[PDB]
């Protein structure tokens, strides 16, 4: 019944800098506003209560104003563990209501993926399939292009795909590519290399093995 | 000799009320009563009483946010005493909360301004006492449960002050219930539930 | 001290009813009002509605008046929340939270409700050593490859949680029903096959709980 | 002293990837490159090197519509530096286009669904590799010449799109050969012909 | 700065064949698709073919494939087209274009290619002063009779151009395979004999360039 | 193969007017149509291409509409030099189809032509030939009728007429008529004139001179 309209969605923004979340409700709500930080897989944190009481063991740099249907939190020194989702939830009458929340993506100084490449594992092989891993992690720009070439230019798909989140402690993304075959194609050929284009270089990060279990 | 030592001190207290009730029922003995803060000069109140009650308010109210320590000596009746000691009590933490009472209340535009009795406690700050607000602060908070006799399904209002301006459908009949809830605490948190009151 | 204990894992046919629970440990939830959020993937926190344990009384969101109804057994500490009538637009996390009045201050770790007909299907943990130390850091990168799972989620952790520092769990991914997730954990070279190095994955939905060394 | 300044500073680029190569190879000297835009703040990149290339191209692909100028500091290795300048450079009207492919092609019908590979540069909008039709647009018209095994003489089919739909003889073997052009520009116009690819 | 050049002229026997040119100028043919266009007299456009000269292929409307052949010399920049066969039918003006993907942006002044037996034969120009001030207008009229010539065409102009505003040419007019054009230019009564008019005129087919001061 | 049908074949309309010249292809031809504009001896000019873009300096009144098979340009104020011959060209595939273009005659305020009348150059006469011109400038409509008479009534033939093409100025037409007796048959006689008949006048427009070389 008594809506709340946060703003922005989502907001990139690098570490130092100083950031503002809004959140409007539709009438006085009182300072029964109450602000909400979400890890990725976490449970909520309660961050500023009653508009603009600090709570349990928050940083100082967290702080929010408000009164009636203006609401902001505001956080002063952007850091790396503030990567997270932040909700407002209002609490002053039925229903209670949560903000449309929004998603802090902090900008960071570029880095190259270090890659890594995984054979079949043998005990996989047992089942009839086979499936190459090539880890690309901690790079920046969470932007990549990752292409899989068995024997040459001959590239594929039956490849599956992953990002992590922004790391809480150096802000960067780690991937995971997964090409699929099973032991018959596995075995019809030999090599095995994916390529990860990032512009952190100007020419492919390869990473290759040979299927030769002679 | 022979005289019993206490057993089952119990601090029973309502809006600051203090009193202490214990056994046994004296068996041709007397008790007196000794009650300190935390950990100290010990002050006598209650003497050689027969009563198994001792009203110490006077002495708790002083400081509701400490934690004051009591004893009971067994003296024998008629022709090194004996003592147990009663729990801490921290005033300001385990006194029941009385039920609440919404004071009145009308129509204030396209709402409905409820409102609930600021009680009066024996807490006296200067020669005056304090109301249970001024005692507690912010640190209240009254939660209302209204609803419309039409349904079963209720909703809820928060507060921590004394009125709150709730609207309601035109014409329509709107029963009420208001909590004490103290939030600092982690145990009596809670009061009985105001006699339902309904509108038109 | 205080804490909320949920399910983890439940998969669910859709038309049957379900009876999360949420046990109460280190305070009394007759003193507090028990609340249930739930919160559906690419979306944000929704208020599914709250209870009184004390004098019974409870509040619903609109929104799930008959489709939901939290019950409390005092005598247990335990807080419910029985959803209806389910459709895949049930499955989400369902969080159950403590309300001190001014705040949510506790939450249970969240329940993944999943409701499907698809069977449960116990992962396939192979793990990923690699084919030869891999030329990209000082250390070494190896990492487990969780696949063939259902329903959401696996719990991946390395030498039981001690080993934290480098890890990198990606989200599943859902290929035919079952997903794949897939770990990696870096070590440093002077530290493996020196010492230890087991990947642990637990599958909730199934009560299944794999250990692998690597 | 004596260390030479430098000759023969060639742009070499193809899907924007541009690299700055001069002459002569260090000769007991190290050298160090200096671009900016048109004209300005130059920007000091590849430095104190001994290699005869300088990879410019995340300054040049900041905007492909910019003039770059770049020069080379012409440095004494071991135990007011001379430099040479480099030549204006356009990256949208100069890097020469890669050789196309030929992504797909099936018959919708009557006709044949031929589709160009949109190939992806390094040109990064936002956080994203735009594709070569991302940075031209319209200005990039791929030409085919198809043509039926039977005979010498061809047919040809202008779009500014990545799919053709031509019309074929039932039952007969077809070639093709796809090259991009640039209309706009006045010079690096063309593209290597596609590899050639028939069908039955 | 770019520009197409043409023979301008061109009578040619019957049966034999001929190769017409169109040099480039101020940019590459081979950076173009250069185009070849026919026109005759009573009719509009109609396109013989193409070529590119990079990877130096051609493309001919049906209607003149084995009468035609579109050939380029990189080196000189030049395109051609070679006729063959010759009827009557060719005489036509020839016009090369140039393609720039989008349009023919650039058009090569005409060649009249004309396909005869009869004998070249330049122009007889003979000045038309008034026998009297002439009465029509307040200014005068002078004109020029080029007579006898043929093949077409005769370029006509006057003081080399420059007195351009009051010129009429009217088009050849066979006489017994010779054509007779005419051109008159009016100019102020003030201005002639007061000062020079002199009308040049240009028989391409033999190079002949006749200058007639009336 | 790919039919391109242009109409209207010739079309009069007036100074101001707005017209519309329209192509119809086979097929879909994608927006590979262009328009041009050929005024007399010249090259032709590119007004529109791609359908809709006006180009190289393309006044704004030029304007093309299309998609598919149904094209159209039009011009907004019809104006004096637009007097030429307009072609559409498709050129999206082999071969490139002109369609058969419109030719565009402005109507305009009539005007009565003033007539010239040139005696045979001393310089012809040499040759034993004679050509008495007669100039019928700026005349509008283009219909006329002349008269060559040597001595009363017996007017002759033995004389040729050309006409000029609506003047790109003043929207008018020049004419030309030459009749060419030989010195005998012109000294044979001595009254040498032409009679215009055009209604821009009730009354014959006579100019003569007499061959009086005494």
């Amino acid at each position: 019944d008594i809506k709340m309209t946060q703003s922005p969605s989502s907001m990139y923004a690098s570490l130092g800098e100083r950031v503002t979340i809004t959140c409007k409700a539709s009438q006085d709500i009182r300072k029964y506003l109450n602000w909400y930080q979400q890890k990725p897989w976490k449970s909520p944190k309660t961050l500023i209560y009653y508009a603009t009481s600090l709570a349990d063991g928050v940083p100082s740099r967290f702080s929010g104003s408000g009164s009636g249907q203006d609401y902001s939190l505001t956080i002063s020194s952007l850091e790396s563990d503030d990567t997270a989702t932040y909700y407002c939830l209002q609490h002053g009458e039925s229903p209670y209501t949560f903000g449309g929340g929004t998603k802090l993506e902090i900008n960071r100084a570029d880095a190259a993926p270090t890659v890594s490449i995984f054979p079949p594992s043998s005990e996989q092989l047992t089942s009839g399939g086979a499936s190459v891993v090539c880890f690309l992690n901690n790079f920046y720009p969470k932007d990549i292009n990752v292409k899989w070439k068995i024997d040459g230019s001959e590239r594929q798909n039956g490849v599956l795909n992953s990002w992590t989140d922004q790391d809480s402690k150096d802000s960067t993304y780690s991937m995971s590519s997964t090409l699929t075959l099973t032991k018959d194609e596995y075995e019809r050929h030999n090599s095995y290399t994916c390529e990860a284009t990032h512009k952190t270089s100007t020419s492919p990060i390869v990473k290759s093995f040979n299927r030769n279990e002679c | 000799t022979n005289t019993v030592a206490a057993y089952n001190l119990t601090w029973k207290s309502t809006n600051f009320k203090t009193i202490l009730e214990w056994e046994p029922k004296p068996v041709n003995q007397v008790y007196t009563v000794q009650i300190s803060t935390k950990s100290g000069d010990w002050k006598s109140k209650c003497f050689y009483t027969t009563d198994t009650e001792c009203d110490l308010t006077d002495e708790i109210v002083k400081d509701v946010k400490q934690t004051y320590l009591a004893r009971v000596f067994s003296y024998p009746a008629g022709n090194e005493p004996l003592y147990e000691n009663s729990p801490e009590f921290t005033p300001y933490l385990e006194t029941n909360l009385g039920q609440p009472t919404i004071q009145s209340f009308e129509q204030v535009g396209t709402k409905v301004n409820v409102t609930v009795e600021d009680e009066r406690t024996l807490v006296r700050r200067n020669n005056t006492f304090l109301s249970l607000r001024d005692v507690f602060g912010k640190d209240l908070i009254y939660t209302l449960y209204y609803w419309k006799s039409s349904s079963s399904g209720k909703k809820t209002a928060k507060t921590n002050t004394n009125e709150f301006l709730i609207d309601v459908d035109k014409g329509e009949n709107y029963c009420f219930s208001v909590q004490a809830v103290i939030p600092s605490r982690t145990v009596n948190r809670k009061s009985t539930d105001s006699p339902v009151e309904c509108m038109g | 001290e205080i804490q909320l204990q949920q399910s983890g894992a439940e998969l669910v046919r859709p038309g049957a009813l379900v009876k999360l629970s949420c046990k109460a440990s280190g305070f009394n939830i007759k003193d507090y009002y028990m609340h249930w959020v739930k919160q559906r993937p690419e979306q944000g926190l929704e208020w599914i509605g709250l209870i009184d344990p004390e004098n019974g009384n409870t509040i619903y969101d609109p929104k799930f008046q008959g489709k939901a109804s939290i019950t409390a057994d005092t005598s247990s500490n335990t807080a419910y929340l029985q959803l209806s009538s389910l459709t895949s637009e049930d499955t989400a996390v369902y969080y159950c939270a403590r309300d001190n009045s001014y705040y949510f201050d506790y939450w249970g770790q969240g329940t993944t409700l999943t409701v499907s007909s698809a069977k449960t299907t116990p992962p396939s943990v192979y793990p990923l050593a690699p084919g030869s130390a891999a030329q990209t850091n000082s250390m070494v990168t190896l990492g487990c490859l969780v696949k063939g799972y259902f329903p959401e989620p696996v719990t991946v952790t390395w030498n039981s949680g001690s080993l934290s520092s480098g890890v990198h769990t990606f989200p599943a991914v859902l290929q035919s029903d079952l997903y794949t997730l897939s770990s990696s954990v870096t070590v440093p070279s002077s530290t493996w096959p020196s010492e230890t190095v087991t990947c642990n994955v637990a599958h909730p939905a199934s009560s299944t709980k794999v250990d692998k060394k690597i």
